[PDB]
Parts: C-alpha cells; sequence; structure tokens
C-alpha cells in the first residue's frame, strides 16, 4: 500500500473510486489500530496480574 | 487577516507563528499553508518542536503535519545544508516517544483495568 | 475477556505462572501489538495524499 501511494498519488486524485476505496480503508486501518490498542492494552492490564 | 500580518511579519519571527496560533483554525491552516516564506515559518517550526517533543498545544504540531501534507515535496530541496542538520536531529528527536507509545498505550490499559476494579467495589 | 479479567483479577494475581497458561493469548494480544507501527506509518502514508486530493 505505501509503494502504490508513493508511486500513484498523482493517480488516486484522479480517479474518486479510488478516494472512496481509500476512505474506507482509512476507516478499516483505524479499527485494526484499535484492535491494535486494545490487544496493547489488555497485554499490558495482562502484566498486573502475572 | 490574524495569520497575513503575522507572516508580512515574518517576511522581515516565532512569536508570529504563536501569535497567528492564535486562531487554531485547520483550513486557515490549509490557506496560510500556500500562502518560499513555508519554510521562513519551518525555520522557527522545527526549532520549536525540536526542542518540545511534549508541548501540548495542538497548532504547532498539527501545522507541521498540514506542512508535511500540503508542502510535502518542496521541502526537502529549499536546502541540503542547514535545514537538513536539523532533520537529521529531528528523527531522533521524534522517535523516542514512538518507542513509548506502545508502552504508554500499556498503561492506558493498565489504569482502566484498576477503575474497573474499584467501580466494582462499588458494586 | 475484558469483564472476565476485571471480576477474577484477584484470583489470577494468585496463581504464579500466568504465561504458563495464557500463552496463545498473550501470542494473539502481541500479533496485534506488534502490527501498531507499520499502522501507525500508514496513518501519514494515506494522510499526505488524503490532505493532497480534498483540496485539489
Amino acid at each position: 500500500v505505501a509503494v502504490v501511494l508513493e508511486l500513484y498519488g498523482n493517480t488516486l486524485e484522479s480517479s474518486p473510486v479510488l478516494q472512496e476505496l481509500m476512505i474506507d480503508l482509512k476507516t478499516k486501518v483505524r479499527h485494526e489500530i484499535h484492535k491494535s490498542k486494545e490487544a496493547q492494552r489488555i497485554e499490558g492490564m495482562l502484566q498486573l496480574l502475572t | 487577516x490574524x495569520x497575513x500580518x503575522x507572516x508580512x511579519x515574518x517576511x522581515x519571527x516565532x512569536x508570529x507563528x504563536x501569535x497567528x496560533x492564535x486562531x487554531x483554525x485547520x483550513x486557515x491552516x490549509x490557506x496560510x499553508x500556500x500562502x518560499d516564506h513555508l519554510s521562513k515559518i519551518f525555520l522557527t517550526i522545527s526549532k520549536s518542536i525540536t526542542q518540545n517533543p511534549w508541548n501540548e498545544e495542538n497548532l504547532l504540531p498539527l501545522w507541521l503535519k498540514w506542512l508535511l501534507t500540503l508542502k510535502s515535496g518542496e521541502l526537502n530541496s529549499i536546502k541540503d545544508k542547514h535545514t537538513k542538520k536539523n532533520c537529521k536531529h529531528l528523527k531522533s528527536a521524534l522517535r523516542s516517544s514512538e518507542e513509548i507509545l506502545p508502552v504508554l498505550l500499556g498503561i492506558q490499559g493498565r489504569l482502566e483495568m484498576l477503575r474497573r476494579q474499584a467501580k466494582l467495589r462499588e458494586d | 475477556v475484558k469483564w472476565c479479567l476485571i471480576i477474577h483479577g484477584g484470583y489470577l494475581v494468585s496463581i504464579p505462572n500466568l504465561m504458563s497458561t495464557l500463552s496463545s493469548l498473550h501470542s494473539t494480544l502481541k500479533r496485534r501489538s506488534d502490527l501498531l507501527p507499520r499502522l501507525l506509518a500508514l496513518d501519514a502514508r494515506l494522510d499526505c495524499t488524503i490532505n493532497k486530493f480534498k483540496t485539489l
């Protein structure tokens, strides 16, 4: 995705379905970010009982 | 208006960026971003943010955001002499926080872990 | 998982070896936890172009 970004920023402005897909990809990437957040939090909290 | 007069004052100023920082608007943060005076902003911005990784105000990091997103290409080739020494400094200045963001999210969990057991002591 | 750890925390203090027991659990938590800097990078990677296109 990163090499697609650095290569095709000039393409992604031009086609609006790419823009909508990047919007939904932003939401789902932030969803996985909060998944990373909760599994980071639960492992850190999990140190308390150990 | 608040930012244009400060831009003319920096066109002579870090207090000018702090004084146009009394606006706090992201649309103005994009509009004043295009209006090479953005390097004259960046010469105060890079120093102020390297001197402080923990500044809890928002318009200087969001201004670095709108500058590194709106001016993303040309900021590398203003100079390869004296901005890039500070650029090789700021990679060390920031990523120290990047190391502890997993740990700070860990203790962010470890706090509400005890908040919920204090609520369970309430009931 | 959350309220299980809320309610049974005091018992889970008492057993000495949790990583004996919670191993695949810890593996799942790390496996979402290790992807954090790649995703944090991808945020700025998206948002360069996001702040590029929606203005122009």
